[PDB]
């Protein structure tokens, strides 16, 4: 019935000393039952990252749209859009449906090009802009992540310690959610090279 | 309301009832439930309303057009495509119906077409429609065949109607039997069901339950 | 009323011609001259700026030469501002098929689309047609390199080489002429600016009077690359091809 | 010459060309009569057939049981003009259980047809009409112009040769006023008026149109050998 | 779709001889609150009509500007505006029953019930009702509200048919709605003394009565009623 | 809206802009149709003055409308694919509703239909198209033919040309088809059409474009060497 | 809420004969337990020998009876003075019920009149058009205590000739325009006794070729 | 309506989709073939609520055949499911949305390999080796996680096919008579008529 | 240049008086109405020998009791066929009955003048509309683009209109039986026509009260062209 909870997932983002992680599970359910264990939600629009959760039509939808918005900009700008300036774009594309949404949990993540500024964003469903320092979360089990999140980060981590703390926030946040898991990706984005891993975690 | 019609060797049998009921009264022991499209289409009308006249005499109306401009019988398929797609646009808004179009051309033979107020539109060879369709289906059921005789089988559409009349206290007045051949449907008239019980009972030796 | 000022932009003449048709390409005629030459492993596009100045500011400079898509762009011949509304409406309509078949845009469709909007405006609306005439180059996994053109009619057709604007019979007749089916890129660049360095109505062709641009196969394994040549690399290219 | 391309376009001399031209559609149709008493008001047609095969062109139309007109021009603009009072007449009879003043009803007409005339793009009505009724102030005849003029009338004629019509009921005008309660006597005066308006031509059986409405008269129309008594 | 707010109750008519009589109290409810004691709800309409009008108030409001505009726009081009082609009570009841049926029909009704009361050209007395629904009927009696329970059997008692209608004078007709509307005020929780009367006779024309009071009311037998039962003090 | 009335009557009768239509189709390259027995065939010149052309690419001149009718035309390019566009949309539309394909009568009745609506409608001109529909009816081995024009009036035809120089190829067709007896074969229809294309085409190269129509949705366009080897035996015989 | 909907009670009756037909109705209109009228016509001449009812709720019955009136009147204009016959305009009602299929005329109509061959006819629609051809129909409050009876003395239901016990039906005679009238008038002074909503005055229409009669009957005001 | 199964093997897929239509208490027919050829190589089942499913099957199909017409080519599956998806994703937010859950089975003839694409009403896509809508998925995936292989050939994986109909015949309450079984590969689309 | 809706200064609508020169250079068509039934029949007029006359249709049914003959841009007559049979089939839907063929008539010229800067020019096309009904019989209507439609006894419209109008006028008389009225049509086109009258070129068709609105066929035609030869060769 509650169209955010029907697919299930989660998506978790955090900042790191010149880099960003972003990750997510890989279930798509329709309730009870598991349809797919390589439904991914993280994607990507040049070197800007994005992850959505919740209703999986509008998942895919907001994909396909992002896609095409951001293509349309590097055709008429000459250049890639940025992830303060896309982050924006999120922010005003769910606000036009303001009385009809998508049923989603948008997280930005990417690093500013120019400036090499490590930047990460979420928002609500209607478009409210929540720009973290530390770490944004979303999905079936956001207070799991939250809870994971809060006592497992510390600032300035390095690539490499950053994997660690997010592989374990995301896993035992998912292992703790029976709409979550089913596998699960983790991006580490620094400036100029982007590394993704796939996690080994308990299938059920 | 009972409602049915078969395909056979010698086209197709329409039967239906007669009653129509406001809840417990008894509105009319002689309604006609099969409409006569043209002369070579029926209809039949079982969902409780208008919808089935209103739309089926528009649906003949729509089958002169097609013909007018093709210059050529319309087939039973696009005939009954024509009411679907029309009902469908309705879906919702509250139409009620059930309908068996019904019709023998040369390109498809014999051809029924189980038409519905949801949109579903279904070729068959033996339908019934209506709160005494089970009781129909009885009778058919066990005693159809392909080789039957126009005689025969109108009779079985008959004696259909009768176990649905009997049992169905929403069905009955009196019995209306149609033969559809590739030339035109025939009309095999009306029969009385308080007449035609007693007629069967004892030819037949049927209904030993009801003392007559 | 308004009647008495309408000049009436869609319909025919005795002839059995479309006068602002006509008049549209007497108009792209005076436009700098665009050439696309295609070859075996990849396209050339060659444009001619139209007199400019030495105040021009150069390489942040646009009139010839649009980008579509990645897979896909035009060369440009007539009024700038009329194909830049143009090409807008292509790049949402090589969007829109990206969304809906989540497949890049095959040419063919493209340009038909395009070319479909032009013959619009010369049938009715009661409005002028564009005055615009477009070589597209581009590529797709179906028929792979492609040249088309299309004029203010909505009429397009393929070619293997072709020029667009300013000194077409002249133009055309030397790339007739020099063309073969076995061409390479590399070959077709040098033809391409061989025949702008004829027909061209400057005294000497130069970098600062052309944009240049190819799409090759010459891109890392099996994929396309779009490469819209800077005004260091035109000039580069021009003293390679011994034009200067 | 310069000012008649449209209806749009007064003249140097402050004239609209269109409607004059409209006007002139009306002197080219065939004549039709309009009389009353204080009784009884009557219509009488003079139809055109195109030969001897085709059939005469109705030239009478009602618009309720107590109002009609005759027409003459473009008749399918009378159609059109016929068919909005009938709506108006209607209109008055549904909403307000009131039969239709005729004063009112020509003031709907002028009103239609003026709209046409200040209008890029339309054109004038080509059709002149004579509208009779009885209504609670009694009988009452109209003459419709497409201009927009209504003008309430004791008699008059429009049409080809309607100026021997029109003459004779300027003299009759203290007769034919005066035939209250006899419907006979004023259609004849109306059959007279009309025939001041032929030549060559005579009023034949399939030729004449006749109609009437009165105080305990609906209006009711005349065609074949109904109006052979007045031959 | 609404609700009423400030209400008008009992409408009241009959028929007699020569012409009609129709009154209504000068009360404007807000709920249980007698908020308004000085409204007309009997509106005249040239002088052969009177429109008595009962339910929501600014829905009356409303009818009664609906109506003061239908003389203006009769008198326009009108000559006979004050004689032959003047309003007539079946005219304005045919328009106004019209209204309240299409009202009906959008589903956003004129939240009233409505009796008119005049005299025709030819001297027939006109009496007829029209409601919220656009529900019309006429009869020798008409009422709203708690009139058509309380004050119809009296006025019944006078005019029960059409043929009683003649043996009916204006003062007899008078009496049996001054009569019933002193009934009304006894039983009806949401009327007031104060009312309005008005007739429409065939000769001596309109006659509107304003700031009529319900008198010669009998109180004094309650002094006796003690208790609700066993009490006798 | 662009509302002015461009189709309109000349005091002589005549509507100039659905004739000047026809003078567009004088124009464009002849286009020819010929039925045999158990076949239709379409021929198309292809002008010879655009040389350097990519043939693979460059719109064919007769265009599938379903997998049973063909359409060929002569005139405004440009306009002849709005046509195209429309009776394609409305084939797949017949087949929606009728749960049966168009017949080649039904669809030349649309597209003509079409066209006639832009001869009265007011801000729009008439196509400068003519077209040439063929194929065969649903379950049926009859051959279809058919013209429209821009005016909008269609009929059927044994054998018709339009465009350029169509006088000529009409005139030659005239005394070369026999109504008794058709090109009984494949080979005879479409040697029957190359030679009334040879008689205005110019060279036989690749200027004629040959695309045969066989009964149950069985339509191939005929390569460059295989209309090659018939424009050779028709010369060969013609020495004589 | 708003409902726009009511119920004016009253009862009618048409019964064809074979060269006449009636429509009657009383003349007692209603709401709840008061009486608005004790007499307000409901059965109208609608010209060209056709008589309507529209029973029900009064406004919509009032409506649809003046639409109806209003269609005869713009085929006599629109079709050269022609007669709507009985059946032609009983299919142009059922267009306008059906046309507010989604918001009926809560109405249940009957008309009565003669069809082109002479002969007397009767049709009976329902709020949303549905309609038939019928020889005997009640409508209103009352109709369940009126059917049975007109079944048993119109049809002759149930009767069977004495002797032969069951196995000889009743023959179906004819019955002439005094024979119906009585059966009418006894239908409604019995409705009058047992419904509450019918009383005051009947009503009743007598079609016949030579136009339409009417006739009135005082019933019982209680 | 009730079941339709799909499994993707090595050189092809197979739908398999019930054959009866119950309205109400009475079965209205057992022989209903659930499914639509959108192109050559393209089939797709479906079920939902009555009317939307097939209206929506045939608007497809429609589509489908008028782009093959103007392009003189066939969509690749994944091109064709892109637009089914996309239709029903407008659909979801429509007055009245089409209540049809589908299976796009189909061979690309360019990479010569089978595809099988799951989506639902609300426009839900997924490409899997094995699928299906409604309660089907309940009673099978445990038998198809089970015996799946990516290397099945067309004869194992109507074997595995049978068994898990024979589950759904043995558990399920309704009577759904039974499956009509079809095949899609390099070579086209063939019913298999004995199941 | 000028409305579309203009008046001369004769009274006259130009457009509407150019689309009658339209409908002057239109093939010959002919209606002739009896007490036994209403002949209708055009001249075909094939451009050339390889166009399949048949499929040249200038008689049309509107229904079952009314049919349709046309002349002058023919192309025009079907949007105005189609509103007939709307029309007619509308009406049968309302009122359960044949509709008049005045009514019908009245109902397709009411197009006709809709026209403006609705349709941008007037029909190019006339029609004699011929059929029956209860009330008037058999009729014969002529409907042109003005919005004007005549009853007539027997008329022809097209480029040898005024020649056989004329010959109608002699011959006409109010006792022909169908049989002659069929000869009479087929002597006249012949007459007016230019190529030779067969029945490849030359097409009748009628309407009765029994059978209806029926085309004849090419046989049957033949045997009236032959049945015509003979006796006009008789005298
Ligand atoms: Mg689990
Ligand atoms: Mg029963």
């Amino acid at each position: 019935s509650d169209p955010s909870s029907i697919n299930g997932g989660i998506v978790v983002a955090m900042t790191g000393k010149d880099c960003v992680a972003i990750a997510c599970d890989l279930r798509l359910g329709s309730q009870s039952l598991g349809v797919s264990n390589k439904f991914e939600k993280i994607f990507h629009y040049g070197h800007v990252f994005l992850g959505i959760t919740g209703l999986a039509t509008d998942v895919t939808t907001l994909n396909e749209m992002f896609r095409y918005k951001t293509n349309l900009y590097k055709l008429k700008e000459e250049r890639a859009i940025e992830p303060e300036t896309f982050t924006q774009l999120v922010s005003s594309s769910l606000y036009e449906r303001r009385f009809g949404p998508y049923f989603v949990g948008p997280v930005v993540a990417g690093i500013n090009s120019k400036s090499g500024k490590p930047f990460i964003a979420g928002f609500d469903l209607i478009g409210c802009i929540d720009e973290a320092k530390d770490f944004i979360v979303s999905g079936t089990a956001s207070d799991q992540l939250f809870g994971m999140c809060e006592s497992l980060y510390e600032p300035n981590l390095e690539p490499e310690d950053l994997f660690e703390t997010i592989s374990q926030a995301l896993l035992n946040a998912a292992d703790r959610d029976a709409l979550s898991g089913w596998g699960a990706v983790v991006y580490i984005i620094k400036k100029d090279e982007v590394v993704k891993r796939y996690l080994k975690m308990r299938q059920d | 309301t009972t409602t049915l019609a078969f395909r056979f060797q010698g086209g197709i049998i329409v039967a239906v009832d007669s009653r129509a009921t406001a809840g417990n009264w008894v509105a009319s022991q002689t309604v006609k439930k099969v409409i006569e499209i043209n002369p070579f289409l029926l209809g039949t009308m079982a969902g409780g309303t208008v919808d089935c006249q209103f739309w089926e005499t528009w649906l003949g109306s729509q089958c002169r057009l097609h013909e007018l401009r093709e210059k050529e019988r319309i087939s039973v398929a696009a005939a009954s495509k024509i009411l679907s797609n029309l009902v469908y646009q309705y879906k919702g808004a509250g139409l009620s119906m059930g309908t068996m179009i019904c019709g023998y051309t040369r390109k498809e033979g014999p051809t029924i077409y189980y038409v519905d107020s949801d949109g579903t539109r279904l070729k068959g060879d033996i339908f019934c429609v209506g709160s005494g369709q089970t009781f129909a289906y009885g009778v058919l059921d066990s005693n159809y065949k392909w080789d039957l005789s126009v005689e025969d089988a109108l009779y079985l559409g008959k004696r259909s109607i009768l176990a649905a009349a009997h049992r169905d206290a929403y069905s009955g007045g009196s019995v209306n039997l149609y033969h559809v051949t590739e030339d035109g449907w025939i009309y095999h008239g009306n029969h009385d069901v308080g007449e035609l019980f007693w007629k069967v009972k004892e030819e037949e030796g049927s209904f030993n339950n009801v003392i007559g | 009323g308004s009647r008495r000022y309408d000049s009436r932009t869609t319909i025919f003449s005795p002839e059995g011609r479309l006068y602002q048709v006509e008049y549209a390409l007497e108009s792209i005629s005076h436009a700098g001259t665009a050439i696309g030459i295609m070859a075996s492993d990849g396209i050339v596009l060659a444009a001619e700026r139209k007199v400019t100045s030495t105040l021009l500011e150069q390489d942040t400079s646009t009139e010839k030469l649009y980008k579509l898509n990645d897979k896909i762009a035009v060369a440009v011949a007539g009024l700038t501002a009329d194909a830049e509304i143009l090409i807008n409406t292509a790049r949402i309509h090589a969007q829109n098929y990206l969304k809906t078949y989540n497949e890049d845009i095959p040419v063919e469709i493209l340009v038909r689309r395009l070319s479909d909007i032009k013959q619009g405006y010369t049938q009715h609306g009661g409005l002028r047609p564009f005055g615009v005439s477009f070589i597209y180059a581009g590529y797709d996994d179906r028929y792979g390199y492609q040249l088309y053109t299309s004029n203010p009619s909505g009429n397009y057709t393929g070619w293997k080489a072709i020029s667009v604007g300013a000194n077409t019979s002249a133009a055309q007749t030397l790339l007739q002429m020099d063309y073969k089916d076995d061409m390479k890129v590399d070959d077709a660049i040098e033809l391409a600016l061989k025949t702008l360095s004829k027909t061209t109505d400057s005294s000497a062709l130069t970098y600062d009077r052309l944009e240049f641009a190819t799409i090759r196969k010459g891109a890392n394994d099996g994929e396309v690359y779009q490469k819209i040549f800077k005004p260091q690399e035109i000039k580069d290219i021009l003293v390679k091809t011994g034009i200067t | 010459n310069n000012y008649d391309g449209d209806t749009v376009t007064f003249s140097p001399t402050g004239r609209l060309f269109q409607v004059e031209y409209a006007l002139e559609a009306i002197k080219q149709g065939s004549v039709t009569v309009g009389l009353r008493s204080n009784t009884h008001a009557v219509l009488v047609a003079l139809k055109r057939n195109a030969d001897e095969l085709s059939s005469y062109q109705k030239k009478i139309i009602k618009c309720d049981e107590h109002m009609g007109l005759s027409l003459a021009g473009l008749a399918p603009d009378a159609r059109v003009l016929s068919n909005y009072l009938r709506q108006q007449c209607n209109y008055s009879s549904l909403v307000f259980n009131r039969k239709l003043a005729v004063e009112r009803a020509g003031h709907l007409l002028c009103d239609k047809a003026q709209k046409n005339t200040q209008s890029y793009g339309g054109r004038p009505y080509g059709v002149g009409l004579l509208i009779i009724g009885y209504d609670k102030s009694g009988a009452h005849l109209l003459e419709f112009q497409p201009s927009g003029n209504v003008t309430e009338l004791y008699g008059t004629a429009i049409g080809a040769r309607s100026q021997g019509a029109k003459t004779y009921l300027e003299r009759t005008l203290d007769t034919f006023i005066k035939i209250d309660g006899n419907p006979d006597e004023l259609i004849k005066a109306g059959v007279e008026a009309i025939s001041q308006s032929l030549r060559d031509e005579s009023l034949t059986v399939d030729n004449l149109s006749i109609a009437i409405v009165g105080k305990d008269t609906p209006f009711t129309i005349y065609d074949g050998e109904a109006v052979a008594k007045y031959i | 779709t609404q609700q009423p707010i400030v209400t008008g109750t009992s409408v009241i008519s009959m028929k007699y001889d020569n012409g009609v009589i129709i009154a209504a109290d000068n009360l404007g409810s807000y709920g249980s609150l007698l908020r308004f004691n000085g409204v007309e709800r009997l509106i005249p309409v040239g002088d052969n009509t009177v429109v008595g009008i009962s339910g929501d108030i600014s829905d009356m409001q409303h009818i009664e500007r609906l109506l003061k505009d239908l003389v203006t726009e009769n008198a326009y081009d009108n000559p006979l505006a004050d004689a032959e082609e003047a309003l007539e009570p079946s005219y304005i009841f045919e328009y106004l029953a019209t209204v309240m049926y299409q009202r009906r029909s959008k589903m956003n009704p004129l939240w009233n019930a409505i009796i008119v009361a005049g005299v025709q050209s030819n001297g027939d007395q006109f009496l007829r009702y029209v409601n919220l629904l656009g529900v019309t009927y006429s009869s020798p009696t008409l009422a709203t509200g708690f009139g058509a329970h309380m004050a119809n059997p009296l006025l019944r008692k006078v005019v029960d048919r059409e043929s009683d209608i003649p043996k009916t004078t204006v003062q007899v007709a008078e009496e049996a709605i001054v009569n019933a509307m002193r009934v009304l005020y006894y039983r009806d929780a949401r009327s007031s003394r104060n009312f309005s009367l008005a007739i429409i006779d065939k000769n001596t024309g309109l006659t509107f009565k304003k700031n009529l009071q319900v008198e010669n009311m009998k109180w004094d037998f309650a002094k006796d009623i003690k208790g609700y039962g066993t009490q006798k003090i | 809206g662009y509302d002015r009335a461009l189709s309109i009557f000349s005091p002589d009768g005549h509507i100039f802009q659905v004739e000047y239509a026809l003078e567009a189709v004088k124009r464009g390259t002849c286009a020819v149709g010929v039925k045999g027995k158990n076949c239709v065939v379409l021929g198309c010149e292809r002008r010879s003055t655009l040389k350097l052309q990519d043939t693979r690419i460059t719109p064919s001149k007769v265009s599938k409308i379903d997998s049973h009718v063909v359409l060929s035309f002569s005139g405004l390019n440009a306009d002849s694919r709005i046509l195209i566009e429309k009776a394609r949309v409305e084939a797949q539309s017949h087949r929606l509703t009728l749960e049966d394909p168009v017949t080649v009568e039904y669809l030349t009745r649309y597209v003509a239909g079409v066209q006639q609506r832009y001869t009265q409608s007011g801000g729009v001109r008439p196509f400068g198209v003519s077209t040439l529909i063929a194929g065969f009816d649903p379950r049926d081995d009859e051959p279809k033919l058919y013209q429209t024009e821009p005016s909008g009036i269609y009929s059927s035809w044994s054998a018709q040309t339009i465009g350029r120089n169509s006088k000529t190829v009409r005139e030659f067709l005239e005394k070369n088809y026999d109504r008794k007896e058709p090109p009984a074969t494949v080979e005879e229809c479409v040697k029957l059409t190359v030679r009334s294309l040879l008689e205005v085409v110019q060279t036989g190269a690749k200027n004629i474009e040959i695309t045969v129509v066989k009964p149950d949705s069985d339509i191939v366009a005929l390569s460059s060497e295989e209309i090659n080897q018939y424009v050779t035996q028709i010369e060969q015989e013609k020495q004589e | 809420q708003f409902n726009p909907y009511g119920d004016n009670g009253g009862t009618i009756l048409g019964i064809a004969g074979e060269d006449f037909a009636v429509l009657a109705g009383d003349t007692r209109n209603i709401t709840d337990y008061s009486i608005n009228s004790r007499y307000e016509p409901k059965v109208f001449d609608c010209g060209d020998n056709i008589v309507m009812s529209a029973n029900g709720f009064a406004a919509d019955g009032d409506a649809l009876v003046k639409r109806f009136k209003n269609s005869v009147k713009w085929y006599h204009f629109d079709h050269n003075d022609k007669k709507l016959s009985i059946n032609s305009a009983a299919r142009n009602i059922q267009h306008l019920l059906y046309g507010k299929r989604f918001f009926p005329y809560y109405v249940h109509t009957i008309i009565a009149g003669l069809d082109e061959d002479g002969k007397g006819a009767v049709y009976s629609f329902d709020p949303v058009g549905s309609y038939e051809r019928e020889q005997c129909r009640a409508g209103g409050a009352a109709a369940s205590l009126i059917m049975p009876f007109l079944d048993n003395q119109v049809n002759f239901k149930n009767q069977y000739e004495p002797g032969t016990n069951g196995k000889v039906k009743k023959p179906l005679k004819y019955l002439s325009v005094e024979e119906v009238i009585k059966l009418v008038r006894d239908s409604f002074t019995s409705a009058t006794e047992r419904h509450i909503q019918v009383g005051d005055g009947l009503e009743i229409l007598i079609v016949t070729k030579d136009g339409v009669r009417k006739e009135f009957y005082e019933l019982k005001r209680d | 309506m009730d079941i339709i199964l799909g499994i993707r093997v090595q050189d092809s897929v197979i739908l398999a989709s019930s054959k009866a239509v119950t309205r109400g208490i009475s079965v209205l027919k057992d022989s209903d073939d659930k499914t639509r050829q959108l192109s050559p190589h393209t089939l797709m089942s479906f079920a939902g609520e009555a009317g939307d499913t097939v209206q929506f099957a045939e608007y497809i199909q429609a589509n489908i055949q008028l782009y093959s017409i103007r392009e003189d080519y066939e969509l690749s599956p994944q091109a064709v499911s892109s637009f089914v998806r996309q239709e029903l994703a407008k659909s979801i937010r429509s007055r009245r949305p089409y209540q049809v859950n589908v299976l796009i089975g189909g061979y690309d003839k360019k990479k010569n390999k089978p595809e099988l694409y799951q989506i639902d009403y609300l426009g839900t896509k997924v490409e899997l080796p094995y699928g299906a809508h409604g309660y089907s998925g309940f009673y099978t995936f445990s038998l198809l996680d089970h015996h799946y292989r990516p290397d099945m050939t067309t004869e194992e994986g109507l074997d595995l096919l049978k068994l898990c109909v024979q589950e759904l015949e043995k558990r399920m309450p309704m009577d759904f008579k039974g499956v009509i079984v079809k095949i899609v590969d390099k070579d086209g689309i063939r019913q298999v008529d004995d199941f | 240049d000028r409305g579309v809706s203009t008046f001369s200064p004769e009274g006259r609508l130009f457009q509407v008086e150019y689309s009658l020169e339209a409908i002057k250079l239109g093939s010959t068509a002919i209606g002739i109405a009896t007490k036994e039934g209403v002949v209708l029949g055009v001249e075909k007029r094939a451009t050339s020998p390889l166009l399949e006359s048949d499929s040249i249709e200038k008689i049309v049914e509107i229904d079952r009791h009314i049919g349709c003959a046309m002349s002058g841009l023919t192309a025009d007559a079907r949007s105005m066929i189609e509103h007939a049979r709307t029309a007619a089939v509308t009406h049968n839907l309302y009122y359960d009955e044949d509709i008049n063929v005045e009514s019908l008539t009245q109902s397709v010229c009411d197009l006709a003048l809709r026209f403006g800067e609705l349709m941008s020019r007037p029909f190019g096309v006339a029609l004699l509309i011929a059929g029956h009904d209860a009330d008037d019989g058999y009729q014969l209507f002529h409907a042109e683009p003005s919005g004007t439609f005549y009853r007539y006894n027997a008329k022809a419209i097209g480029s040898g209109s005024e020649g056989a109008q004329a010959e109608l006028l002699n011959e006409w008389h109010s006792s022909l039986t169908l049989k002659e009225a069929e000869l009479l049509v087929l002597k006249i086109l012949k007459q007016v026509m230019e190529e030779k009258l067969d029945e490849n070129n030359a097409q009748l068709s009628c309407i009765t009260k029994q059978d209806g609105f029926k085309i004849y066929d090419n046989e049957k035609t033949a045997e009236l062209i032959k049945e015509l030869k003979e006796k006009e060769a008789a005298e």
